[PDB]
RNA sequence: AUACCCGCUUAAUUCAUUCAGAUCUGUAAUAGAACUGUCAUUCAACCCCAAAAAUCUAGUGCUGAUAUAACCUUCACCAAUUAGGUUCAAAUAAGUGGUAAUGCGGGACAAAAGACUAUCGACAUUUGAUACACUAUUUAUCAAUGGAUGUCUUAUUUU
DNA sequence: GGGTTGGGGTTGGG
C-alpha cells in the first residue's frame, strides 16, 4: 500500500513540524494529567530523525547508514541532550520506548527487537532539492535580537522552519537567517505578496531583526542564481603559471634533505660487486641486518645513459644514523670484524664513510630524483 | 551422442586404448605374418579357437614375426620345454601371467603352486599353435603379446603377457589427525570425576616428570631452537598446575547435572535387581525411557568444555584471537557426527600466525621470507592444536561421558552421564540373564577351544523402551599364539555357505538375498498376473522376532550333517576379475588406459572335486552377467582346502561354547547362534527354510490344483506373501502359526498387516493384532495393489535426512569425491528397480522424480560444507575456474556432468540397443529436464545460491526444455519418412509422448508424476 | 549483526561416587560412618549382501523463453503460507513454526568538487618478471602505470 | 636376523 504509505508518510512529517513550531513557542502541552510522556518522547525522537532536522543534522543519516538494514539501537537515544530528562533501569527504558512506539506510524517495532526502524528509507538528496525549493533566502536582517518577535510576527504564511544562526557572527542574532515554507506553492504565495514581511511594513525599512535593509527576500534557487556569476568568475579566473611551480616546490624536498631528512652518516657505499648479481639479492643481503634503508644500485658511476659498469657498486641510505651504526656493528662480521659481506657466493667490499663532497653530490642527484618525482605529478596535474 | 550399449566386443573395446598400438585376433595375425594361408585347411575347432583368441601388443611387430624362408618350421621339443625356455628368457621380470605359481632357479624352472590356467596353456590347441609357429618365434610371442582366450559367452582368460593389474597403479608436510574416534564407547567409571589415572595430569603428583611424560611433544622436529622447547615446557607446567584447581563436581553440577529423580531411579533399579521374581515389562520400559530422557545437550557440553579450557590453558599460548577462534570451533567439533571428523587446517586457515608472541626465529626470516616463516610457524601451531585437543578434550569426554548413537536415529550422536549408563548396564544385564545369557566359569569350557578361539565383546545401543545388544569379535588373543579373529578363522566356511546360498535360493524353500532376485521374482509374478487378466490381489506381511536366538542348535547340527548339498571336500581358488564400468566408449584425449573403462575386483571361490556341470576346474571362476559386455579374468596361485569336518567342528564350537565378555564379566549364550558372524545370515536362512518347506507343502501344488497365482518370499526373518486367494492367505497364516508353535518360535509384536479383514475367532488368531492397510510396505519398499508397481520409501524432512549423512571433504580430490558421492547417491537404489518389465513410463518418471527429490535434500549439506572454503586461494582450482565465481563454476560443472552421466545410465537401463536413437535422446532430455527442474526448484530459495548460480541453473533448465521440444518436433518428421519400422515398444513410447503432448509443454505430465 | 573497541561472565561448593581391596558401628539380618587402587587383551572401531570408482588439465547443442512465465520486495537464519510489483533488472511487504539469541555497563564523523608541496624516487595502483610458499599465504625487488595519502573546506546540536 | 593384508570409507536393506 505505497499510495496509502505515501499519504500516510506525508501526514507524519506534517505532524512533526507542527509540533516543532508549538514546542519552541510552548503553545500546547498535555503536562502530567494523562502521562503523555510517550507522546513527548515520540515527538522528540522522530523529530530527531525528521527530514528537516537531518537536513540540518546530516549525521544521524550517516550513523543509520552504518547499520546494514539501517535499523538502529534504542541506546543511542539515551545519550541525547534532551532525551534523558524524562528520568525515572535501561532494561526498563527499552521496554518503555518500545511500547511507546508500538503504535507509532513511522517506526516499525516488533518482537522486542533491540533496533528501531524509520519506515521510509534514505531519500536524502531528493528531500534536499524539494526543501531547497521550499526554503527562502533572507538578507535584510539588522543585528537586532528579535527571534521570538520574528517568529510571532511572521505568522503570515505557512512556514516549515526558521534557521537563525547562533553565535556564528558577533552576539546572538547577527546572521541573515534561513526560512523554509510549507510548500513551493507557499513560497510562491509569499513572493506574490511582494516581499512578505511583518504586517506593519513589508517593503520599507523598519525596526528589530526584520529591520528590512536591502530587501533580498528571494527563495534558495534565485539566491544561487545570483551567486552563480560572481562565484564562477572568482573560481575560474586564470590558471596558475605552471613554469616555476616545480622549481618553487624543489626547495624543501631537495636542498635540506642530507641533514634534515636523512643524515649524511646514514649513507654507506658498497663496491666490488660482481656482474650478474641482481639488485634483489643485494637488497636481501642488506635486509639481513634488519634495519630500514634505501638502496641506490650504483651502476652510473658518474652519479649524474645505460652505464656499462653494471652491478659493480651499490649505495645504501639508511633512515637513521644510529641504525647505520648498528648495521656497521652487524656488518662488522664477528668472525673477522671486516667491513665486507658475501652476495651470490662472492665476498664484496663496503665503505663505512664516504668523503663529504661525494656524499653531497650523491644527495644532489637523490634530490634531483625527488624533484623529478614531484615534476611528473605536477605536469600531470597542471592541465587540470 | 555417445550412448552406452548392452552388447560390446573385447576387440572393439581394446581398440579404444591408446597405449596398445596393435590389437587383432590370432587368425588375422597369422594371415598377416603368412604363417598360414587361406587355401590351407584346419579343423573346425582349431579355426574357431584361432578366430576367438585375441592378442595385443604395445607396438607393431608384424615385420619382426614375418615368415622367413631361411629354415622351415618343424617341432621336436615338448610344449613344456618351450614354455620353460620362454620363462628362462623372461629372466628377472616378475610380472607376467606365465610365471604365476612357478619360480626360476638358474636355467631350471620349478612349479610349486596350483594354477588353473595352465590347462589352456598346455592344451592341444596351444600344441597345434606351437606346431604352426615354431620354437624360436613362440618363445618370444609368449612375451611380446597379451593373450586372451574366450572361455564363456563374454568372458576371457588371459594366459600370457604382462599381467593386466600392472596398469591399475620431493615430499610435502602432512598435518597430524584429531583422534575423535576415541570418545565413543567408554564404559569405565572412577570415584572422582576428572581424567584417567594413567594420564600425565595425574601421574606427576618439577619439569623433569613433565618432560619424561611428554617427550613425544617436547622433542618434536618442528621446534626451531631449545628456547622454544623450554617455553613450551614452561607452558605445560603452568597448564598442569592450573588443571588441579578445577572443581569438576561444581562444573558438572552447574552445566550438565543429573536429573532430580536420580535417587528414585537408582532405588527402582536396585529393587528390580534384588527382586527374585520377573520384573514388570511396562515398568521396565518406563524406567528405560526415563533413563534415556536424561541426555545432555550440545550447548551444555560446549559450555562445559569452554569453561574447562578457559581456566586451564594460558591465553598467550595460542594468542588472543586464535584462542577465541578455537573456542568457537569447539562447538562445531562437539556437534560433529559419528563417522565424521574435523581437520587441523579447519583451525589453521582461520587463525593468524603473527598473533603468537612467544614464537622466536633463529634467522630473521620474518621480513625476508614471510611465506617460509608462516609455513614454519604453522607447523608448530598445528602441533599445539593437536596436543591440546588430544590431551585435554578427548580424555575428558572419554572419562566423564558415555557417547553413542540410538537405534533409529541414524548417525546422530548422543551423550549420557556415566552413572546413568552404569544403571542402564545393570538393568540390561538383568534383562539378558533371564532370557539368553548366563554367567560362565572358565572351568567348564575345554582348554582346547579356550586356547583355539578368541572371545567377543558386547555393546548396547539405546532403544525406545528397550535396548539392542550388539556383540563384536574383532579382538585377537596375543597369548596362546592367536593372530586372527573369529571372522578371519571362519571366512572359509563363509565361502562354503556362500556357495550353498546359490542352490538355497530356489531348491528347498522361499529365500531371497538381493534386489536382483527380488526383481526377477516380481517380474515373473507380474507376467503371470497379466496372463491371468489383472484380478484383485491380497497381501499379508509378518516377521519373526529374534530369529537368531530362536535357533535350535541340535536341529541345526542335524540339518548340517544330513544335508547332501554340502560336499565332503572343497578347494579354494583366488582370481582377479576385470569388469566394464558404466562409462560410454569414447569415439575417435590421448591418455586412455584400462582403469578408464574397467574396474578391478578380487574374488575367491570354493569348488568341489565332482565332475560338475559348471566345470570350475576348467575356468577358475563363476560369475553372473546381466549384459553382453565382455570381462577378463586372471587366476592366482594361492589355493586352500576345507573339509566338512572342520565346518562341523566350527559350528559345534560356536553353538555350544560361545563366550563373550562385558565389563570384565564373561557370559555365554544359551540358545541360537550369535548375530554378527559372517555365516549367521546364511545359517538362519537355511534353518528357517527347512521348517517353511516342511510346512508349505500345499503351495507346491496349488498353482495347478486350482490355478491360483501366489507369491511368497522370505528375506532373513521377514515374510511377504501376495496371492489371489484369501483362502490361500488364511491357510498360509494358519500353517505358519502351527509351525511356530511346533518349533518354539514366535512372530514380532503379534502384529500382522493384511489387505482384507477376517474373523480371527475361527482360526484361534485372537491374540494377533491385525492391521488393515490398502498399501503394502515391505523392507522399506512401497508396492501398489492396483497397478502392481514398486517404488522405494523416502523420508520427508531435512532433519530426518541429515541424520544418515556423513560428510567428509578433502581439498586434494574435491572434484572426484563430489562427483563419486553424487553418483552413488543417485544410483544407490534407483538402478535396482528401474526395470521396464515392472513399471510403465509414467511409473518410471514418478520413481525418478521422487528419488531425485530425496537425493537433492540428501546432498545439500555437501555444498553447504563446500561453500565454507574459498577456492580462489587454491591455484589448482583458480587457474581452471577464474577467481570471481570459482565456487559457482565448480558446482555448476559438477552438477552438469553428474546429471548427464546419470541420464545416460538411466537411458541405457531403460531401453535396449534396438530402440531408435531419437527416442533415446528424447527420453534422455526429458529425464535431464526433470532432474534440473527439481534441483532449481529446491535451490531457488537458498540465500547462498540466490544470486549468480540461479541464473546459470535456469539457463541449463531452459536449454534442456528447448532441446526436448526440438527433438520431439523433429521425431515426427523423422518417422514420416517411412524409412523405419516401429516395434511394439517404440509404438508404446510414441503413444506415451503423444498422449502427454510433449510437443508444446510439460504441464500435462507434472500432475501425474508429482502425485504423492 | 559495524555483532567496531573493552571487561567479565549465576564463577561458586558435591548434582554425583561403578568395580575391587582394606577399617569402625549396628542389625534378627536390611544398613550406616571414613580410606585406598582403577581405561584396555594398550590401542578403539559390528556383520551380511549390493552400489559406485580417470593418476577427473576433459570434456555442454555454453545454450532461441512455458507473461498459462520468470524474477524481485519484508528488522538475524531456516522452514513454510498470502499481498505487491518489474519486464532481463530495481524499488517499496503482512503473518506461522523451529533454531541462533548470552547480558550488562562504557564508547561510536559526514559528501561533490576544490585550497593544498603537507608527504612520498621511502606514495599508491592494475598488472608482469623473478624468488620465497603453497593442502584453503597475511609478500619482496625491478618493469610499467599515475596519482595516492593528510589537513582546511561548503556548514552550522531541541547531537 | 623375517614372516596373510592392512587398510579407506561410511549408503541402504536385513
Amino acid at each position: 500500500q505505497f499510495q496509502d504509505c505515501m499519504a500516510h508518510i506525508t501526514e507524519l512529517n506534517f505532524k512533526r513540524n507542527y509540533q516543532n513550531l508549538t514546542e519552541q513557542s510552548s503553545s500546547n502541552n498535555v503536562v502530567a494529567e494523562e502521562l503523555d510522556i510517550k507522546e513527548s518522547l515520540k515527538l522528540q525522537m522522530e523529530y530527531y530523525f525528521c527530514d528537516t532536522n537531518l537536513t540540518h543534522d546530516s549525521y544521524l543519516r550517516g550513523i543509520i547508514s552504518k547499520s546494514p538494514k539501517n535499523c538502529v539501537d534504542i541506546k543511542v537515544f539515551l545519550k541525547f541532550n534532551k532525551i534523558q530528562q524524562i528520568l525515572k533501569s535501561k532494561k526498563d527504558l527499552i521496554h518503555l520506548i518500545r511500547d511507546s512506539l508500538k503504535e507509532s506510524k513511522i517506526l516499525k517495532v516488533k518482537m522486542d527487537s533491540l533496533k528501531v526502524k524509520r519506515r521510509f528509507p534514505f531519500n536524502l538528496e531528493q528531500a534536499l532539492k524539494n526543501s531547497k525549493q521550499r526554503t527562502l533566502y533572507i538578507d535584510f536582517l539588522p543585528p537586532k535580537c528579535s527571534k521570538q518577535t520574528l517568529v510571532s510576527i511572521f505568522g503570515n504564511f505557512r512556514i516549515i522552519n526558521i534557521n537563525l544562526p547562533l553565535q556564528k557572527n558577533s552576539q546572538l542574532c547577527q546572521g541573515f537567517a534561513f526560512i523554509e515554507f510549507f510548500s513551493e506553492e507557499e513560497a510562491n504565495q509569499a513572493l506574490i505578496t511582494k516581499n512578505s514581511s511583518i504586517p506593519k511594513e513589508l517593503i520599507l525599512l523598519t525596526e528589530k531583526k526584520i529591520g528590512q535593509g536591502s530587501i533580498r527576500i528571494i527563495t534558495y534557487k534565485k539566491w544561487q542564481e545570483e551567486k552563480q556569476s560572481f562565484k564562477e568568475l572568482s573560481k575560474n579566473q586564470n590558471e596558475q603559471k605552471n613554469k616555476n611551480m616545480n622549481q618553487s616546490r624543489k626547495a624543501s624536498d631537495e636542498f635540506v634533505s642530507i641533514d634534515v631528512e636523512i643524515k649524511q652518516n646514514c649513507l654507506i657505499k658498497i663496491i666490488n660487486i660482481p656482474q650478474g648479481t641482481l639488485k634483489a639479492e643485494v637488497v636481501l643481503a642488506v635486509r639481513h641486518l634488519g634495519y630500514e634503508f634505501y638502496c641506490d644500485y650504483i651502476d652510473e658511476n658518474s652519479n649524474q645513459l645505460n652505464d656499462l659498469l653494471k652491478e659493480g657498486q651499490a649505495m645504501i641510505r639508511f633512515q637513521n644514523s644510529d641504525e647505520q651504526r648498528l648495521a656497521i656493528q652487524k656488518l662488522l662480521n664477528h668472525n673477522n670484524n671486516k667491513l665486507q659481506i658475501e652476495i651470490r657466493g662472492q665476498i664484496c667490499d663496503v665503505i663505512s664513510t664516504i668523503p663529504e663532497d661525494e656524499e653531497k653530490n650523491y644527495w644532489n642527484y637523490i634530490k634531483f630524483k625527488k624533484n623529478e618525482f614531484r615534476k611528473f605529478f605536477f605536469m600531470k596535474k597542471q592541465q587540470k | 551422442k555417445q550412448m552406452l550399449t548392452r552388447k560390446e566386443d573385447l576387440l572393439t573395446v581394446l581398440k579404444q586404448i591408446s597405449a596398445l598400438k596393435y590389437v587383432s585376433n590370432l587368425y588375422e595375425f597369422l594371415l598377416a605374418t603368412e604363417k598360414i594361408v587361406q587355401t590351407s585347411e584346419l579343423d573346425t575347432q582349431f579355426q574357431e579357437f584361432l578366430t576367438t583368441t585375441i592378442i595385443a601388443s604395445e607396438q607393431n611387430l608384424v615385420e619382426n614375426y614375418k615368415q622367413k624362408y631361411n629354415q622351415p618350421n618343424f617341432s621336436q621339443l615338448t610344449i613344456k620345454q618351450v614354455i620353460d625356455d620362454s620363462i628362462i628368457l623372461l629372466g628377472n621380470k616378475q610380472n607376467y601371467v606365465q610365471q604365476i605359481g612357478t619360480t626360476t632357479i638358474g636355467f631350471y624352472v620349478e612349479y610349486e603352486n596350483i594354477n588353473l590356467s595352465r590347462q589352456t596353456l598346455y592344451s592341444s590347441n596351444f600344441r597345434n599353435l606351437l606346431n604352426i609357429f615354431g620354437e624360436e618365434d613362440f618363445k618370444y610371442f609368449l612375451i611380446d603379446f597379451l593373450v586372451f582366450t574366450k572361455v564363456e559367452q563374454n568372458g576371457y582368460l588371459q594366459v600370457a603377457g604382462v599381467c593386466l593389474n600392472q596398469y591399475f597403479s620431493e615430499n610435502q608436510y602432512i598435518y597430524p589427525e584429531i583422534q575423535r574416534s576415541q570418545i565413543f564407547y567408554c564404559n569405565h567409571m572412577g570415584r572422582e570425576p576428572g581424567v584417567f589415572k594413567s594420564s600425565f595430569f595425574n601421574y606427576s603428583e618439577p619439569q623433569t616428570i613433565i618432560k619424561k611424560t611428554l617427550l613425544k611433544e617436547y622433542q618434536s622436529k618442528n621446534f626451531s631452537c631449545q628456547e622454544e622447547r623450554d617455553l613450551f615446557l614452561e607452558f605445560t607446567e603452568k597448564i598442569v598446575q592450573n588443571f588441579h584447581n578445577i572443581n569438576f563436581n561444581y562444573l558438572l553440577k552447574k552445566f550438565c547435572k543429573l536429573p532430580e529423580n536420580y535417587q528414585s531411579l537408582k532405588s527402582q533399579v536396585k529393587q528390580i535387581v534384588q527382586s527374585e521374581n520377573k520384573a514388570n515389562q511396562q515398568s521396565c520400559e518406563n524406567l528405560f525411557n526415563s533413563l534415556y530422557d536424561t541426555e545432555i545437550s550440545y550447548k551444555q557440553i560446549t559450555n562445559f568444555l569452554r569453561q574447562i579450557i578457559q581456566n586451564c590453558v594460558p591465553n598467550q599460548l595460542l594468542g588472543k584471537k586464535n584462542f577465541k577462534v578455537f573456542l568457537e570451533k569447539l562447538y562445531e567439533f562437539v556437534q560433529m557426527k559419528r563417522f565424521e571428523n574435523q581437520k587441523v587446517l579447519d583451525y589453521i586457515c582461520f587463525m593468524d600466525v603473527f598473533d603468537v608472541e612467544w614464537f622466536v626465529d633463529l634467522k630473521n626470516q620474518k621480513f625476508t621470507q614471510k611465506r617460509k616463516y608462516i609455513s614454519d610457524k604453522r607447523k608448530i601451531l598445528g602441533d599445539l592444536i593437536v596436543f591440546i585437543i588430544n590431551k585435554i578434550v578427548i580424555p575428558v569426554l572419554r572419562y566423564n561421558f558415555y557417547i553413542t548413537e540410538k537405534h533409529k536415529e541414524g548417525s546422530q550422536i548422543f551423550y549420557y552421564r556415566k552413572p546413568i549408563w552404569k544403571l542402564v548396564s545393570k538393568l540390561t544385564i538383568v534383562k539378558l540373564e533371564e532370557e539368553n545369557l548366563e554367567k560362565v566359569e572358565e572351568k567348564l569350557i575345554p582348554e582346547d577351544s579356550f586356547q583355539k578361539y578368541p572371545q567377543g565383546k558386547l555393546r548396547i545401543i539405546p532403544k525406545k523402551g528397550s535396548f539392542r545388544p550388539i556383540m563384536t569379535f574383532l579382538r585377537k588373543d596375543k597369548q596362546k599364539n592367536i593372530k586372527l579373529n573369529l571372522n578371519q578363522i571362519l571366512m572359509d566356511s563363509q565361502l562354503v555357505f556362500r556357495n550353498l546360498k546359490d542352490m538355497l535360493g530356489q531348491k528347498i524353500g522361499y529365500s531371497v538375498f538381493d534386489n536382483k532376485q527380488i526383481s526377477e521374482k516380481f517380474a515373473q509374478f507380474i507376467e503371470k498376473w497379466k496372463n491371468k487378466g489383472r484380478p484383485q490381489l491380497y497381501y499379508v506381511t509378518l516377521d519373526i522376532k529374534k530369529c537368531y536366538d530362536s535357533i535350535d542348535q541340535m536341529k541345526l547340527l542335524n540339518f548340517f550333517n544330513q544335508s547332501d548339498l554340502i560336499q565332503d571336500t572343497y578347494f579354494i581358488n583366488k582370481y582377479l576379475l576385470f569388469q566394464r564400468n558404466k562409462r560410454p566408449l569414447l569415439q575417435i584425449m590421448d591418455n586412455i588406459n584400462f582403469p578408464y573403462y574397467f574396474n578391478l575386483k578380487e574374488r575367491q571361490i570354493a569348488y568341489s572335486l565332482y565332475d560338475d556341470d559348471d566345470q570350475i576346474l576348467q575356468k577358475g571362476f563363476k560369475e553372473i552377467q546381466s549384459d553382453d559386455r565382455p570381462f577378463i579374468v586372471i587366476n592366482q596361485d594361492k589355493p586352500r582346502c576345507i573339509t566338512k569336518d572342520i565346518i562341523h567342528n566350527h559350528l559345534k564350537h560356536i553353538s555350544q561354547y560361545n563366550v563373550i565378555s562385558f565389563n570384565k564379566v564373561k557370559f555365554r549364550q544359551k540358545r541360537g547362534i550369535p548375530q554378527g558372524l559372517n555365516i549367521s545370515g546364511v545359517l538362519c536362512s537355511f534353518y528357517f527354510g527347512k521348517l517353511e518347506e516342511e510346512y508349505t507343502q500345499f503351495l507346491k501344488n496349488a498353482e495347478q490344483v486350482n490355478g491360483s497365482i501366489n507369491l511368497l518370499m522370505r528375506l532373513t526373518d521377514d515374510y511377504l506373501f501376495i496371492s489371489d486367494s484369501q483362502q490361500n492367505a488364511l491357510n498360509l497364516i494358519v500353517q505358519l502359526q502351527n509351525c511356530a508353535n511346533n518349533n518354539g518360535f514366535m512372530f514380532n509384536d503379534q502384529k500382522i498387516t493384511t489387505n482384507f479383514q477376517f474373523p480371527q475367532e475361527d482360526y484361534n488368531l485372537e491374540h494377533f493384532k491385525i492391521s488393515v492397510q490398502n498399501e503394502c510396505q515391505w523392507i522399506g519398499k512401497s508396492i501398489d495393489m492396483n497397478t502392481l508397481e514398486i517404488k522405494s520409501i523416502q523420508k520427508q524432512t531435512q532433519q530426518e535426512i541429515n541424520q544418515t549423512i556423513n560428510v567428509a571433504i578433502s581439498i586434494k580430490n574435491l572434484k572426484s569425491q563430489l562427483k563419486n558421492k553424487l553418483r552413488s547417491l543417485f544410483l544407490n537404489q534407483l538402478i535396482d528397480y528401474f526395470n521396464p518389465n515392472i513399471n510403465s513410463f509414467e511409473g518410471l518418471c514418478r520413481q525418478l522424480y521422487h528419488h531425485s527429490k530425496a537425493t537433492v535434500m540428501k546432498f545439500y549439506p555437501f555444498m553447504t560444507k563446500l561453500f565454507q572454503i574459498d577456492l580462489k586461494k587454491s591455484k589448482q582450482y583458480s587457474v581452471q575456474y577464474g577467481k570471481e565465481n570459482t565456487n559457482e563454476n565448480f558446482l555448476k560443472d559438477i552438477l552438469y556432468y553428474t546429471v548427464e552421466d546419470v541420464c545416460k545410465i538411466l537411458c541405457y537401463l531403460q531401453f535396449e540397443d534396438e530402440i531408435n536413437s531419437n527416442i533415446k535422446e528424447i527420453f534422455k532430455n526429458l529425464y535431464s529436464w526433470i532432474m534440473w527442474d527439481i534441483i532449481v526448484s529446491y535451490l531457488k530459495k537458498k540465500k547462498q545460491f540466490k544470486g549468480y548460480l540461479n541464473k546459470l541453473l535456469q539457463k541449463i533448465r531452459k536449454s534442456r526444455f528447448f532441446y526436448l521440444k526440438e527433438g520431439c518436433k523433429s521425431l515426427q518428421l523423422i518417422l514420416s519418412q517411412q524409412k523405419y519400422q516401429l516395434n511394439k515398444k517404440e509404438l508404446e513410447a510414441i503413444e506415451f509422448i503423444d498422449l502427454n503432448n510433449l510437443i508444446q509443454d510439460i504441464k500435462t505430465l507434472i500432475p501425474k508424476i508429482s502425485a504423492k
